[PDB]
């Protein structure tokens, strides 16, 4: 019988191109066939619960008012009121949650010359800063081939010491040594708002990295106009 | 294995990169940024109009051609500058080319 | 504009990491230098990582200082460590420049 | 030409038309430092070799 | 150490301990890169 209204990330709406709502419930109480109010300005109702777990060996019954809108909905900043209705509360309580701009500064870092030294494996960042908005996602792709979640992780959004406002992000696909030093190309790419374009490829590699030897060939030749 | 990064076709720069390759062993390979740039040494601040006078400075920035005047003609696209021809009393203007053989008519 | 240093380590099995930053031996204040929280390592459970970036003016940068960042733990046996990183600090990047005249 | 025009040289061009030409008008141009330069005064400048 | 071993490049970090010290301790890196300067040589070709 918890109250709370928890927002639906915006990397949500990147990774599956769809908006799944969700108010944090916890510990409610099981009832067969319970009923989940979830009213926008409009005060229409919401879809009912699905793959929900009736049974649970540690009661934690969430009350998940999931459904599919359109992300303008929950742009326009909408009043989001989780009315949880249920037999023990006569009244049902209301939470309300809504949202209040730089572009996002993403550099690629190469790793360092003295873990691959190790030789025991390579690590490779990928800076988000500069950018106002709390959530922040980061894919890491090799040649358009998707990789399992658990290897690339993100970090959670902390303000940014020179400004207040901007947020920082630092993401990392840790990685062997040979896959690095064979020269395998190696992309990161961020999906976040305030941007002209929907996401920005950006990629390193040792090629593109830091060159050590540069023979520039000028040559003093009275023809021109040929190359 | 040599990879071209840019190349500005009017300004004849050709940035390349190759990773030269050792003995395997711990990373020591060379990261090398070969560039290959051609000075005309006879061309004008516009290599189109005659009027200008010689061009001395001789301006490459890199980034600037990663990502306006250039030294070099092109063999693909015209250079097309008005000039005057006289026969008599009168004038009319007419056009020519300034480089042969790059884009003539087929 | 300026310039931004990241602090790259990995492997705390005790899981308790705080890192300092010091200009020519004087510690700095904590506001400029912020230290991230440890995390697991997809490698191994055990192993976390942490980070600690650092923003710093790039005429700064300019003038080669010693950018250190110390990073303390228990399982170092002098309880630090630091690297210095340097306007040259990588390769001595020796120059084939060429200038031809035929 | 008068050698004080030759001196600090103006642009002197050659436009002659004929048939085969491609556009028809063809011109060269020569001055002090073009046609068979006493010097060959240059100046070249690299800026940001980093590149990015 | 070995000349050979000089030629490997390994860390051979020195490290310090003293009171006055901010940590207690401090560590610094030499190798045969530590110093270094850009070798720049240039070729005149006609
Ligand atoms: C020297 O370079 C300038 C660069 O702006 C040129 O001036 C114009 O160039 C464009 C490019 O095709 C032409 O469409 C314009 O007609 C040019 N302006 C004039 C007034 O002719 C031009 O090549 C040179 N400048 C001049 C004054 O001739
Ligand atoms: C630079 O040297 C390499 C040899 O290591 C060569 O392959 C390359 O072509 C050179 N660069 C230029 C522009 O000639
Ligand atoms: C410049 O230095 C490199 C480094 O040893 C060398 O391989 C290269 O041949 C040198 N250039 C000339 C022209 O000797
Ligand atoms: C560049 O250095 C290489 C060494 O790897 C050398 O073989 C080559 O001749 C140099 N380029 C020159 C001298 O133009
Ligand atoms: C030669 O070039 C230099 C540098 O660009 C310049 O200072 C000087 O005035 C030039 N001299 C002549 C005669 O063009």
């Amino acid at each position: 019988i918890r109250v709370f209204a928890i927002p639906p990330s915006f990397a949500s709406i990147f990774l599956t191109k769809s908006t799944k709502l969700t108010c944090l419930v916890t510990d409610l109480t099981t009832y067969d066939s319970v009923t989940i109010s979830w009213t926008r300005q409009n005060g229409e109702a919401v879809k009912t619960h699905t793959n929900i777990s009736e049974s649970h060996p540690n009661a934690t019954f969430s009350a998940v008012g999931e459904a599919s809108i359109c992300e303008d909905d929950w742009n326009s900043g909408e009043r989001f009121t989780c009315t949880v209705t249920h037999t023990d509360l006569p009244s049902p309580l209301k939470q309300t949650i809504s949202r209040p701009l730089h572009r996002p500064d993403v550099y690629l870092l190469p790793p360092a010359r003295e873990q691959l030294n190790l030789r025991e494996s390579a690590t490779i960042t990928c800076l988000v800063t500069g950018f106002s908005p709390a959530d922040v996602f980061v894919q890491w792709m090799q040649r358009g081939q998707p990789l399992s979640p658990e290897k690339y992780v993100t970090s959670a959004p902390m303000p940014e010491p020179q400004a207040p406002g901007r947020y920082f992000a630092h993401s990392i696909l840790t990685v062997s040594e040979e896959e690095w030093n064979t020269g395998e190309t190696y992309t990161c790419v961020v999906a976040h708002e305030a941007l002209p374009n929907r996401v920005t490829e950006r990629t390193v590699d040792k090629s593109t990295g830091k060159p050590t030897l540069y023979n520039v060939s000028l040559v003093m030749s009275d023809t021109a106009g040929t190359c | 294995e040599r990879i071209v990064l840019v190349d500005n076709k009017c300004k004849c720069a050709r940035i390349t990169s190759r990773i030269i390759r050792s003995s395997e062993d711990p990373n020591e390979d060379i990261v090398e940024r070969n560039i290959r740039i051609i000075v005309p040494l006879n061309n004008r601040e516009n290599i189109s109009d005659p009027t200008s006078p010689l061009r001395t400075r001789f301006v490459y920035h890199l980034s600037d051609l990663c990502k306006e005047t250039c030294y070099t003609y092109d063999r693909n696209k015209c250079y097309t500058a008005v000039v005057p021809l006289v026969y008599g009393g009168e004038t009319k203007m007419v056009e020519t080319a300034l480089t042969p053989d790059a884009c003539y008519p087929d």
